[PDB]
């Protein structure tokens, strides 16, 4: 089958000491078929091991989670995507920021999704930031970090659903996430959670 | 040395040239204890072989290779004398013995194969124990990759053949089909499974056990009334003991039975076998290579009478007790192995792919 | 020079009127050691003359009997190990892998010698064919079996002289009319201790139903693998599957033949009608055609399993092995 | 990115209409390779993406199985050669000549089969044909310049007449041909000698899915004994394995009451088949897609 091909394979590292630092997944080469399915996510190679492969052009990500499957490949930087493309606010505020560190409310209201102050999205978002080879692993390891599981994929499902639940609790419409850019969508949402407190 | 088991009862004259035993009969009974010319792992495999405590060709190769495991740990080199020819000249005739307690099977002669060939490439200047834990770990390493995995690609294969709704039949007991079936009820295909069983053996019962314990709806029948069933099936799924060179299945005896009528009802025939069950060798027939099971185990009480009791009163009187038959390749509609969906002709390309 | 010539042309002549080797492996070893003369004899630069010259004799030696496979057969094997010894001494088949993932004028003195024993390799590989075809006589034949036999085959020959050396069988021989040399198999065998009968072709099909298994030769195997047998094979053939009984084709590899059953015409042998209707019938034969087709075709789909030196196989992988043979461009020749 | 949907149908379209003889599958594969002409990508993760939403498009411009076929052809060309080359420029570079070079040799497919299989044609033979093929035009066409005769018998094929345009296409070269029923296979087999068919892809186990009416005319030969041979191109083979007719997937049976478009031949059903690599066994095919796919 074509579509279990994988350049790269993701090894996954996990510290039980604190699953929300220094747990991270590396690229290692394979150049061979893998046992499922693979999806492709700004160059990230995601194994389909607890989910299922999905044909279609439905509006969001979760309009394929739903039902247990995930898109071949969405995103910006596929040309025609699975999800219906979409842009988000308050991205030329977190390129803004991006040269902010980590150094009371702002902090309580920045802690999001880890639960400890983090500055890594600002960076993620900043319009001097590039999306290729070299930026798979600190991405990848980020939506690691941000979701509790073992694999990329239910990890990637926990930080939309994750997403849904923050724009709900905000008073965001749903027909605005749709996961077409999830680091987008983190990135929004901790600078509107900034203005307000 | 180790002596000679003796024939039990008469035979066929079609299957004079067959070996024929007595479950009773065991021929460590005249064998020294503590065994000496016998490795203990072996006496005790070969006693469990011959009374049937082990009968699947996977568990069966899985004991093999742990007792050959044991025996590699406890082996020592001889003075003046080198690993690779030693070990082999020593392990020839514990498979000897393990032959005259029961015939090995295909997938127990592939095992063989491969731990000689892993034997004879040791080099000879590498270290015993370096070369006992390399052997060690390259049993393992053959368990883990033909087995474990191999099951589980088949399984995930054969996912996408089960669809909502149908009937899949499967005969005897068979530990790929119950794992492709469980996986299959897991991932949320909903289906039924009917079950086909035949004397003496009733390995089946098994099967059923299984998929009462995973929830699958499941039917139960025996073998002489498969054709009143197969008109409500949908397809039939079959586990292999071996796949020959030509094509043809060897299987448990009514396989090939199954499989004709199954094609007389129009219904598709499901094969599924790992790739180290392959076999270089052919066979037409069931007569020329096979396994003459204990005769006394066709003795049935129906009733308060046992007609076949003292059946060797009867000069004339003989009892047949087949273990194996051949499909021929015709009355199979696809083959699942671990490489993919391919059809029976596609068997020896695999051995042409395996081997090199 | 002078004496391969005349070598050539006494075996040219030989082919185009009949007799010389009777023995199909004495054919085989006889045109291996002429291809061998050619080369170490003949004047050849590079790889590309050489196999030119091969051709070019190849050709000759298959028109002067179109009907013996085994010349060509060895012609081009000779060509494809020249390929092989020249791809392996210069550089490093059709296939999809190939498609998608994308010059003999060069000379190298110690070729030659490579060509040499490889052929001298295939001569020794030859040489015990037919010990290895009969060794695997004792895991086809079981205690009381009846085996149907049709004309003289040596290699089934040896097959049920070395089975009836530890099992006790019948064996039918059906006598190859017009030729009926089904009576010298009957006679050798029985003259081994095996039980053996005599019949006519005419009766194949009314003891077919009491055989269980068939065992035959043959003359050529084609690349769909199909035979040309003696004939009344596939009448033989066609009994067979109509009571689904086994079909055993007792064949050395030397017989495979990269064509295809297309060619029409010149499959079968025509011999003089004398065999069939003697020359004292009179003035009935002015207007009487008269045809005695000395060879057969049988479909694949009537064969059940091809035992050669390396095997047993099924008819339906038979192109593999063909691939291994020979090279798609010397089908032509 | 570069090359829309829009451009990649446009392209396609204009591909097929440009030149009528050549098939779907080439006109597909080339639109692919032109797509990966320009891509302005540095990745081949995401050139894999691309690639695979682009061959899910031109699948649903084209519900063919010959589209697909040449759609995961060329996806395991392009993992094959980024197999070899590590670095995305040089690996970019081969793949354009390695595409370059696949498009010549499989423009060239059809006149390969035509001369391996012309010679299977006797004089005075009666040919059956099911619908309109360019492979079988193309072998007829060459047997015809052997100085052959021959008679044609062909189905006129009624969801779409192409059985009466094949019988104008070899009137035109001047071969003897009559237009038959769909009703009327059974009844026309016993007076032809051989039947030849062409497909639109070459399933795993050596079967073929073609045109409605192949099905019928396949098992009408196989019980009367008439050969039945199929010309395919190298390109048309698919790594299906369909059970029986239902199994066939949906996305090729319709849009291409109860009215499907394509169905499915047995291996058992077909004496050889003509490609490009040459004449093979049903058998033949199963080994080619293993030795493709590792």
């Amino acid at each position: 089958m074509n579509s279990q091909y994988m350049f790269d394979y993701p090894a996954i590292n996990i510290d039980v000491r604190c699953h929300r630092l220094l747990s991270s997944v590396s690229y290692v080469a394979y150049n061979k078929f893998h046992t499922h399915d693979v999806s492709t996510y700004e160059h990230c190679e995601i194994p389909l091991e607890k989910l299922r492969l999905g044909f279609g052009r439905r509006n969001s990500l979760a309009d394929f989670y739903s039902l247990g499957e995930l898109p071949a490949s969405w995103g910006p930087a596929c040309y025609f995507s699975s999800v219906k493309p979409m842009m988000y606010t308050f991205q030329g505020m977190a390129s803004d920021l991006s040269r902010f560190d980590l150094t009371p409310n702002v902090l309580k209201a920045l802690s999001w999704p880890l639960g400890i102050p983090d500055c890594e999205i600002f960076s993620i978002c900043s319009d001097r930031f590039v999306r290729g080879l070299q930026t798979r692993d600190q991405l990848m390891s980020y939506i690691l970090r941000m979701g509790d599981s073992h694999s990329l994929d239910e990890c990637i499902v926990q930080a939309h659903k994750k997403i849904l639940q923050e724009a709900r609790r905000l008073g965001l419409s749903d027909e605005h996430y749709n996961g077409y850019d999830l680091f987008r969508e983190i990135g929004s949402l901790v600078c509107l959670r900034l203005i307000n407190a | 040395q180790v002596p000679t088991r003796k024939d039990y009862g008469s035979k066929v004259s079609l299957f004079s040239h067959l070996p024929q035993y007595s479950r009773q009969n065991s021929l460590t009974q005249f064998m020294s204890i503590p065994s000496s010319v016998i490795h203990p792992a072996m006496v005790r495999l070969g006693l469990q072989y011959s009374q049937g405590l082990v009968s699947g060709s996977n568990a069966r190769c899985i004991a093999l290779l742990r007792a050959l495991q044991q025996v590699i740990q406890d082996y020592t080199t001889p003075p003046n004398e080198e690993l690779s020819r030693d070990l082999v000249n020593k392990l020839k005739p514990y498979m000897s013995f393990l032959t005259q307690c029961r015939p090995l099977s295909a997938s127990m002669h592939n095992a063989i194969k491969f731990l000689n060939k892993e034997i004879t490439s040791v080099g000879s200047s590498k270290r015993e124990e370096e070369a006992k834990s390399e052997l060690r770990a390259a049993i393992d390493r053959y368990v883990q990759e033909k087995i474990v995995l191999a099951a589980q690609a088949i399984s995930r294969f054969a996912y996408q053949k089960i669809s909502n709704g149908d009937v899949i039949l499967v005969y005897g007991c068979s530990s790929l089909v119950s794992r492709i079936l469980q996986e299959a009820w897991t991932e949320g295909r909903r289906f039924r499974v009917v079950v086909v069983d035949s004397r003496p053996w009733l390995e089946g019962r098994h099967t059923l056990r299984s998929l009462v314990h995973a929830g699958v709806p499941a039917s139960y029948l025996l073998i002489p009334a498969a054709s009143y069933v197969l008109p409500e099936v949908s397809k039939v799924l079959l586990g292999a003991h071996a796949l020959l060179a030509n094509g043809s299945v060897m299987s448990r005896v009514g396989t090939a039975q199954l499989a004709l009528v199954a094609r007389a009802h129009n219904v598709p025939v499901l094969v599924c076998c790992e790739t180290y069950k392959f076999c270089e060798r052919v066979q037409t027939d069931a007569f020329v290579s096979n396994e003459l099971d204990d005769p006394d185990d066709l003795q049935c009480k129906r009733g308060e009478h046992v007609a076949l009791a003292n059946w060797q009163n009867h000069a004339s009187l003989r009892l047949l007790n087949l273990v194996y038959d051949v499909t021929p390749p015709e009355l199979v509609d696809l083959v699942i192995t671990e490489l993919g969906m391919i059809p029976c002709s596609s068997v020896p390309v695999v051995l042409r792919v395996k081997s090199s | 020079g002078s004496e391969l010539s005349e070598r050539i042309e006494s075996f040219v002549e030989t082919l185009k009127r009949g007799g010389g080797p009777r023995s199909s492996e004495e054919m085989a070893r006889e045109t291996l050691g002429l291809l061998r003369q050619i080369i170490t004899d003949h004047r050849w630069s590079n790889a590309g003359e050489l196999m030119e010259l091969i051709r070019r004799e190849g050709r000759r030696m298959t028109a002067a009997q179109p009907s013996e496979t085994t010349v060509g057969n060895m012609v081009r094997r000779v060509l494809k190990i020249i390929r092989e010894e020249y791809g392996r001494l210069h550089g490093r088949q059709e296939s999809l892998h190939k498609l998608l993932t994308s010059d003999f004028s060069f000379h190298y003195a110690q070729l030659q010698s490579n060509i040499i024993e490889a052929i001298n390799e295939l001569l020794v590989e030859l040489e015990g064919t037919m010990e290895n075809i009969a060794a695997q006589a004792l895991e086809h034949i079981h205690s009381n079996e009846v085996i149907m036999t049709i004309g003289f085959s040596r290699t089934v020959e040896a097959f049920l002289k070395e089975a009836a050396r530890k099992r006790k069988f019948h064996v039918i021989v059906a006598e190859c009319a017009p030729f009926c040399q089904g009576h010298e198999m009957a006679v050798n065998l029985s003259k081994a201790g095996i039980e053996t009968t005599v019949m006519t072709d005419a009766a194949i099909f009314a003891v077919m139903s009491r055989v269980n298994k068939v065992i035959i030769g043959t003359k050529t195997i084609l690349a769909n693998g199909a035979l040309r047998a003696v004939t009344g094979t596939h009448t033989l053939a066609l009994a067979a599957k109509h009571h689904s009984t086994p079909l055993i084709v007792c064949a050395p590899m030397f017989k495979l033949s990269p064509q295809f059953p297309n060619e029409e015409d010149s499959f079968h042998k025509f011999v003089a009608p004398e065999e069939v209707l003697p020359f004292t019938e009179g003035d009935i034969l002015e207007k009487v055609s008269v045809h005695c087709p000395v060879f057969d075709y049988v479909p694949p789909e009537l064969i059940t399993l091809f035992i050669s030196n390396i095997g047993g196989n099924a008819p339906s992988y038979i192109y593999r092995l063909m691939s291994e043979l020979y090279h798609p461009d010397d089908h032509v020749l | 990115g570069p090359m829309d949907d829009k451009e990649l149908i446009e392209y396609f379209k204009s591909q097929m209409k440009e030149d009528p003889d050549m098939a779907s599958a080439v006109a597909a594969i080339r639109t692919l390779l032109e797509f990966l002409k320009r891509d302005k990508g540095e990745t081949i993760q995401g050139l894999r993406a691309n690639l695979t939403s682009a061959i899910e498009t031109l699948c649903g411009v084209d519900s063919s199985v010959a589209v697909s076929s040449g759609g995961e052809l060329f996806l395991r060309f392009i993992s094959l050669a980024s197999l070899e080359y590590s670095d995305y420029s040089k690996c970019k570079k081969i793949m354009i000549e390695r595409g370059e070079l696949f498009l010549r040799r499989i423009s060239l497919s059809r006149n390969k089969i035509a001369d391996l299989c012309h010679t299977f044609i006797k004089d005075g033979a009666t040919i059956l044909t099911h619908a309109y093929s360019r492979v079988v035009l193309r072998v007829l066409e060459a047997a015809v310049a052997a100085k052959k005769r021959f008679s044609v018998y062909v189905t006129e094929s009624q969801p779409d007449l192409s059985g009466k345009k094949m019988a104008k296409a070899l009137c035109h070269l001047n071969v003897p041909v009559t237009v038959v029923l769909d009703a009327a296979v059974g009844y026309i087999m016993e007076k032809a000698d051989l039947v030849i068919v062409g497909a639109e892809g070459v399933v795993e186990n050596g079967g073929i899915i073609n045109k409605i009416g192949t099905n019928q005319m396949a098992v009408c030969a196989k019980a009367q004994n008439k050969p039945f041979y199929v010309v395919a191109e190298s390109f048309k083979f698919v790594r299906l394995f369909p059970l029986n007719q239902q199994d066939v997937p949906d996305k090729f049976k319709y849009k291409a009451e109860e009215h499907p478009w394509v169905d499915y031949t047995a291996p058992s059903l077909i004496t050889l088949l003509f490609t490009d690599l040459g004449v093979l066994t049903p058998s033949a095919v199963s080994d080619e897609l293993i030795k493709l796919y590792l």
